[PDB]
């Protein structure tokens, strides 16, 4: 997943 | 006390658990184990964010499990920190  | 939740409101799992109401179709994750991890959806995408640090997550990928995509992008979090 990644940061927004 | 010296931390405070960035949600108070998503403090409890059940709470946490609920947000997922319309979780999309497509996000292979389970709101078991997202609100497991302290992760509650915000309502956009596949988009989670974590009650204790506020930290957000999108973009989920195969073989992602929560708890280690919150620690690894979060390490400092108080619930991370606070888990067993
Ligand atoms: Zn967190």
């Amino acid at each position: 997943a990644m940061r927004v | 006390g010296t931390i405070y939740p960035r949600n108070p409101a998503m403090y409890s799992e059940e709470a946490r658990l609920k947000s997922f109401q319309n979780w999309p179709d497509y996000a292979h994750l389970t709101p078991r184990e997202l609100a497991s991890a302290g992760l509650y959806y915000t309502g956009i995408g596949d988009q989670v964010q974590c009650f204790a640090c506020g930290g957000k997550l999108k973009n989920w990928e195969p073989g992602d499990r929560a708890w280690s995509e919150h620690r690894r992008h979060f390490p400092n979090c108080f619930f991370v920190l606070g888990r067993n």
